[PDB]
């Protein structure tokens, strides 16, 4: 019975500032790496940050270091991205979930996601 | 020396193997874990001083229990407990934990102020951490693993008629903290806490250890742990483990 | 207190096979590992093989290789030592010990036992044969002798036992035909005659 | 494998003398390295550990030291309850390694042996075997020599060697020397000569048989 609701998002102006929160049901954080991806119109997916257990630090992608931060709140099931400033052309769809080292070979989940876009 | 005891350990020790999400399934796997229905020793500190607090061996991993009434116990780990190699060290002060490694010299009698009086010297530090504390009468429960240049601790805290023997009842310890450091381990001691002469306490805990062997363990829809049997129990739970 | 007991010692003809026995008391047998020691009549010590806390990994050193075996019953703290293809160059005695070490096996403390003696021979029990020698009138000269006898030990009497001088015994050394040999003070104080 | 030795081989020292015994290892152990000593008929014990650590109950008088291939054992003031055998072992790697030993003794002034010799008795003759022996009672220091001359001659294989340990009033050995001859081959030969060297004795002293008598 795991449920997946992502908020925050919407059309900003270029180099803003959102904070983006995902409620989890049916899961517990403290025991699973969690991670944020991102799918772009004709980019299929790729992977966007991950947040291992406590005493190991961040790993972001290549092309996204210094502009994203996250956190966990492990008292109300809580991941949480705060955004720093982003080129235009990183307008997608955000989606929460479980982290590539914490998947199965039969895990085909994905919740609704929330749509983020710059105008330019 | 105080005659060392002995209680049965029924069904207790279970932790998560690995961080992969399973729901509903029934899993098999070998791992490093504690037999059912061992035996475990058992330590009291009774007050021509008295020796309560030994050195124990590590082996391939420690699983330690407590029952405390009030909180009088920190962790040392390392091989020659001296100047010459590296040690662990954790210390659970009133507001934050420490844990620390570098080269430290400690004393005969490693006590605490209810501070500093752990070790003389302390060189070559190499790793440090602070966060929040890891804390009637309540169990708690810790499995301390090393494995692949990794310090792994879990932990467990429930509360609590009968306390003489170990309760029956299953519950599976969750993942704390995942240390990376690169030393060697071979032996640990417990610090204890005295509280200064206007000195001992109801400190008892269990130290048991793990060995190679094959679980098997049901996940329920929500990813919990809810049942486990041991294979090489006994030839009933053979038949389970087969299939 | 911590007590280690050893048991199976005694004679084995050449090509034979042993086991050695050893219980535990007093101290946590099942969180330790353990070795066996030897050493020989007049000689140095020697290691012998090595066991693991849970059984399992299992070391022998290269002169008893492929033909000893080590194993522990943990139920009964018990510790097991298989010897075959025995030969004259093992006759020992035999320790199990419990050594300090900062690396592998991570003990604090060391504990010995109290020891068996293993003899590998072909030879049968036998009684002392006696011959004196000429005694010459300190210059008080005589003699005494005990020969032809396999087992080790020897009931020491010289004059009834009223005296406890004279009391140098030189040891026993070994044959080649098989059996021992003994000898016995000469000069006492002459101010009792 | 890993080789161990050991110096010197026997050491004789006097009441407060500072006494140092070395040990040399085949390849590195870094401190891995361990102390013994052990008394005739007891079960060994256990001094320094880790080559610099020693243990709870050991006197202030004993120390150790040395790092890598060498390794340094040293006594202060010996009290009269040192003496015994030490052996330095390895634990660096499986298969573990003792070393040979090192054994203490205390030191007197020189002393003069008291020769004896023996014939063999009737009784001997009587079942076919005889056994002839020499006898050096009370002198201090270990090394002596005894030797059997048949008619000035050399001979090895038939002799057989006996000597006690240190006797606690005096400090003092005893040594026995056995010759086996048959009941056939005993009384052929005159000249049965005893002969004892030591560092005790001006001369060399020798001391013939008289066959029959
Ligand atoms: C799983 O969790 C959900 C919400 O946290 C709860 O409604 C459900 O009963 C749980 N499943 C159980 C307890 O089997
Ligand atoms: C330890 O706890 C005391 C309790 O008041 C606090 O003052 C002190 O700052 C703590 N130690 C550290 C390193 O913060
Ligand atoms: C490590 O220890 C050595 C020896 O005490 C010292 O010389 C060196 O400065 C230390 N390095 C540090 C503290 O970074
Ligand atoms: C730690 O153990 C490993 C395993 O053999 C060994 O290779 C390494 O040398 C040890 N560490 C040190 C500092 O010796
Ligand atoms: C625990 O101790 C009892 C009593 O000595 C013994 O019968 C039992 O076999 C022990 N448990 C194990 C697993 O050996």
């Amino acid at each position: 019975q795991v449920q997946l609701q992502e908020s925050g998002g919407g059309l900003v102006q270029p180099g803003g500032s959102l904070r983006l929160s995902c409620a989890a049901s049916g899961l517990i954080i403290s025991r699973y790496d969690m991670s944020w991806y991102r799918q772009a119109p004709g980019k299929e997916r790729e992977l966007v940050a991950t947040t291992p257990i406590p005493a190991a630090r961040p790993q972001y992608a290549d092309s996204v270091k210094g502009r994203f931060t996250i956190s966990r709140d492990n008292a109300k099931n809580t991941v949480s991205l705060q955004m720093n400033s982003l080129k235009p052309e990183d307008t997608a769809v955000y989606y929460c979930n479980l982290g590539p080292e914490s998947q199965d070979h039969n895990y085909n989940y994905w919740g609704q996601g929330t749509q983020v876009t710059v105008s330019s | 020396q105080l005659p060392p005891a002995y209680t049965n350990s029924f069904t207790r020790g279970v932790y998560y193997p690995d961080k992969v999400f399973r729901s509903s399934v029934l899993h098999s796997t070998q791992d490093l874990f504690l037999p059912f229905f061992s035996n475990v020793t058992w330590f009291h500190v009774i007050s021509t001083k008295r020796f309560d607090n030994p050195v124990l061996p590590f082996n391939d991993g420690v699983y330690f229990a407590s029952i405390e009434k009030s909180n009088i116990i920190g962790w040392i780990f390392g091989t020659t407990l001296d100047s010459k190699t590296q040690s662990l060290l954790i210390v659970n002060n009133a507001t934050n934990v420490v844990i620390k490694v570098c080269e430290f010299q400690f004393c005969n009698d490693p006590f605490l102020d209810h501070e500093f009086r752990v070790y003389s010297s302390a060189n070559n530090c190499t790793f440090e951490y602070v966060s929040q504390p890891f804390l009637f009468k309540n169990l708690r429960e810790f499995v301390f693993k090393n494995i692949d240049g990794y310090f792994k601790i879990y932990s467990k805290h429930t509360p609590i008629r009968e306390p003489e023997d170990l309760p029956q009842g299953f519950s599976a310890l969750e993942p704390l903290v995942d240390l990376p450091i690169g030393i060697n381990i071979t032996r640990f001691q417990t610090l204890l806490a005295l509280h200064r002469s206007y000195t001992a306490g109801a400190a008892a805990y269990y130290v048991g250890y793990l060995q190679p062997r094959t679980f098997l363990l049901k996940y329920n829809e929500n990813g919990t742990i809810t049942d486990a049997v041991d294979c090489a129990l006994d030839p009933l739970s053979e038949t389970k483990c087969t299939l | 207190e911590v007590q280690l007991v050893e048991s199976g010692g005694g004679v084995v003809q050449p090509g034979g096979s042993l086991r050695l026995s050893c219980a535990a008391s007093g101290f946590t047998f099942n969180s330790y590992g353990m070795h066996w020691v030897r050493q020989a009549p007049g000689k140095g010590l020697e290691w012998v093989a090595f066991i693991r806390y849970d059984g399992g990994n299992k070391y022998y050193a290269d002169s008893v290789k492929g033909r000893f075996t080590i194993s522990r019953d943990n139920s009964k703290n018990t510790l097991y030592l298989q010897m075959k293809s025995l030969r004259a160059e093992d006759t020992a005695v035999y320790y199990c010990a419990n050594l300090k070490d900062s690396r592998y096996s991570g003990s604090y403390y060391d504990y010995w036992g109290q020891g068996t003696l293993v003899t590998v021979s072909s030879a049968s029990t036998k009684g002392p044969s006696v011959f004196p020698l000429a005694p010459s009138s300190g210059t008080a000269a005589l003699g005494c002798l005990v020969k032809d006898y396999f087992p080790e030990p020897v009931t020491v009497s010289w004059n009834s036992g009223a005296l406890t001088s004279g009391v140098h015994t030189f040891p026993a050394v070994l044959q080649s035909s098989g059996l021992y040999s003994l000898s016995s003070v000469v000069t006492v104080p002459s101010s009792s005659l | 494998v890993i080789w161990m030795t050991q110096s010197p081989s026997s050491l004789s020292a006097s009441v407060g003398d500072r006494v140092t015994i070395t040990c040399q290892a085949s390849q590195d152990i870094r401190f891995y390295l361990n102390w013994y000593q052990q008394k005739p008929g007891k079960a060994p014990k256990l001094l320094i550990s880790d080559a610099s650590n020693m243990e709870t109950g050991v006197p202030s008088r004993f120390s150790g030291s040395g790092s890598g291939t060498d390794f340094t054992f040293t006594i202060s003031s010996l009290q009269p309850e040192d003496i015994a055998t030490y052996y330095c072992q390895q634990y660096d790697n499986l298969p573990f390694t003792f070393g040979p030993g090192t054994k203490v003794d205390f030191k007197r002034t020189v002393a003069a042996p008291s020769v004896f010799i023996f014939p063999p008795s009737d009784e001997q003759l009587k079942s076919g075997t005889a056994s002839v022996v020499c006898l050096l009672n009370n002198f201090y220091p270990r090394e002596a020599k005894v030797q059997w001359k048949v008619d000035n001659a050399l001979q090895s294989g038939n002799s057989q060697e006996s000597v006690t340990e240190q006797d606690s009033k005096d400090s003092t050995y005893s040594l026995s020397s056995t010759l086996t001859l048959s009941k056939a081959d005993y009384e052929k030969h005159k000249v049965y000569a005893c002969e004892v060297t030591h560092q005790g004795l001006s001369s060399p002293v020798t001391k013939s048989f008289n066959r029959g008598e």
